[PDB]
RNA sequence: CUGCCGAUAAGGUCUUCAAAA
RNA sequence: AUUGGGCGUAAAGCAAGCGCAGGCGGAUUGAAAAGUCUGGUGUUAAAGGCAGCUGCUUAACAGUUGUAUGCAUUGGAAACUAUUAAUCUAGAGUGUGGUAGGGAGUUUUGGAAUUUCAUGUGGAGCGGUGAAAUGCGUAGAUAUAUGAAGGAACACCAGUGGCGAAGGCGAAAACUUAGGCCAUUACUGACGCUUAGGCUUGAAAGUGUGGGGAGCAAAUAGGAUUAGAUACCCUAGUAGUCCACACCGUAAACGAUAGAUACUAGCUGUCGGGGCGAUCCCCUCGGUAGUGAAGUUAACACAUUAAGUAUCUCGCCUGG
């Protein structure tokens, strides 16, 4: 614009927001206030299993659930793989992402790390899906 | 290369030889014209029609069908480029 | 010499000299004619000094109270200028004062930059040669 | 020379390639 | 997007103006030296940074020497900006002399036309529509002739036009009043541009109080059309449209283009002042239009009244 004018109002940048914001909240407890510390992965526990539809194109039974973390946040995270071991109340390890085909879920649950089991009769990717080596 | 009578009208950019000439007036081209074709005849080797003559061979008549007007008119022949709605 | 014509010139007198080459250029025109300042009759005669222009006379009125400058520009015999850009760096507002180490160098040194360091305008190589900067009105190339 | 005159389920092909003769 | 972006049609020029503080700013002379440039000294801890070398089997790594950046003080330079002391008129104003306007407000005045009423003539429809029907009419309608009352708006002139910053301004007159164009041997002598905040004005609709109400018509009633019609058509019809005083402050308030300054081919119109003196036409200085090259643009297009070459200032934009 001009020297004069940005000197008085400077240039303000642009803000940028995260894609999963409920993994950055961290509850004390004993306090009971929320801090913003970014973390890669969270756990958390499940509420309700069921399937959702796909947005236009596609067309299916995604298994999806509404998992609370260990924070206060209600995510729905899709059960990334084919065969689930989620009965409506279990505790999964959540990671990052986002599936495209549902509106609303912003979240994958690692698969075979915790209470969740692996993903057998898998022998390609698998050190995504978590199967141990056929060996 | 090109050469061109211009008469005031023309771009220069475009000729290379401009010749300031006339372009209306059936006299004057003719003379011009018999001009260049007059070089071109002596470097051919047959003998000039205007070129290097003196002047009772130049002299022309002017075409049929005071003095000769060069005017520029018929300007009501350029009406607005119909539009309106 | 007569004139005809009104005289007027921009408040900002770098600017205003560098208009008038510019659109004469672009324009093809030769002779031009501005107010006479002090900088600008300096900026001037190094110009010629450097082979941008042709001739640079500096006039007075006849009662001694007003002076305007009218310069020619340098075409060759097919009319292309020699100046094929020009550029103002200290605009009015914002002074652009480089020291001697960040001198700049425009086109290589095949354009000239104006600066006027402590002896009036002096073009760019013998600034570097006095080893002293300051004030740099134009890019010129 | 001016009546009236409304609607039409979802997702979809088709350009493989100029290296060259 | 300081380096390094844009605001006509893609996001973005406030509706316009009067404008303080701020930013910028004509020419010349003198001084100082706050910016600006340069020399000397001090300091900017060590590690890290970059270059060279050494040592670990070479590397990673470790050590080693070199390597800036800024601040303060002191000594000089005087081109530009800033400060101060003054001079000049070309910027901008003032006066005299020419001069064009529907520029505004206040107070009066005028004629057609519609409606209603009064008085005659007259005798069956009028009205309305695509076609009709509500409706009006033997209580004499429509029509025709005269008169009276009242309100609203000002045919023709009227424009390939004028004025105002914008909204806007068009029957006639009086009073008050604003700005503008041209020529200046006159005068002041930079007093100028922009403008955050502030103030003023600001189409129509709407509000409050009191008047006014001819015509028209949101809302409403009825008759049509229609599958339905809370709409397009028709007949009625209140608020409102009008005036005075108070508010509201929004419009596609558009040239979808902020203001100021200097420069850049030309041609055709038209309006005003000035020069000549029948007009007509020629020249000069301005306002308002069309065409048009360089130039700009993504293209359409703009093009001396720029969206072109540049500067100053303000406002605004950052995917849906
Ligand atoms: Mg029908
Ligand atoms: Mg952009
Ligand atoms: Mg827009
Ligand atoms: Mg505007
Ligand atoms: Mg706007
Ligand atoms: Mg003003
Ligand atoms: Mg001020
Ligand atoms: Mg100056
Ligand atoms: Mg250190
Ligand atoms: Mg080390
Ligand atoms: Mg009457
Ligand atoms: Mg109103
Ligand atoms: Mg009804
Ligand atoms: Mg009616
Ligand atoms: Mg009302
Ligand atoms: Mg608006
Ligand atoms: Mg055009
Ligand atoms: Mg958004």
């Amino acid at each position: 614009a001009t020297i004069a004018q940005l000197i008085r109002k400077p240039r303000k940048k642009k803000k940028v927001k995260s894609k999963s914001p409920a993994l950055h909240y961290n509850l004390n407890l004993l306090n009971k206030k929320v801090t913003n510390v970014y973390s890669p992965l969270k756990r958390g526990v499940c509420t309700r299993v069921g399937t959702m539809t796909p947005k236009k194109p596609n067309s299916a039974l995604r298994k999806y659930a509404k998992v609370r973390l260990t924070n206060g946040f209600e995510v729905l995270t899709y059960i990334p793989g084919e065969g689930h071991n989620l009965q409506e109340h279990s505790v999964t390890l959540l990671r990052g992402g986002r599936v495209k085909d549902l509106p609303g879920v912003r979240y994958h649950i690692v698969r075979g790390t915790l209470d969740t089991v692996g993903v057998e009769k898998r022998r390609q990717q698998r050190s995504a899906y978590g199967a141990k080596k056929p060996k | 290369p090109v050469v061109a009578l211009c008469n005031t009208n023309t771009n220069p950019e475009l000729v290379d030889f401009i010749i300031p000439a006339n372009n209306h007036q059936p006299q004057s081209t003719c003379l011009l014209m018999n001009l260049l074709a007059d070089a071109v005849a002596e470097a051919k080797a047959m003998p000039t029609m205007f070129a290097y003559k003196p002047d009772e061979e130049i002299q022309i008549e002017i075409p049929q069908k005071k003095q000769i007007t060069s005017q520029r008119l018929n300007i009501t022949r350029n009406p607005e480029v119909l539009t309106r709605e | 010499i007569t004139t005809t014509k009104p005289i007027k010139a921009h408040f900002d007198p770098v600017a205003d000299l560098l208009t008038k080459i510019n659109n004469a250029r672009k324009a093809k025109l030769m002779t031009v004619t501005t107010i006479a300042s002090k900088l600008k009759i300096a900026i001037l005669e190094i110009l010629v000094k450097e082979g941008y222009l042709a001739n640079f006379q500096v006039l007075e009125n006849k009662s001694k109270t007003k002076r305007i400058v009218t310069f020619n520009l340098k075409y060759t015999q097919r009319r292309i200028p020699s100046i094929n850009g020009v550029k103002q760096i200290s605009k009015p507002g914002l002074r652009i004062y480089r020291p001697f180490e960040k001198l700049p160098l425009v086109l290589n040194g095949l354009g000239i930059a104006i600066i006027s360091t402590s002896d009036g305008v002096m073009t760019d190589k013998v600034a570097r040669l006095k080893k002293i900067g300051g004030e740099i009105l134009a890019y010129v190339w």
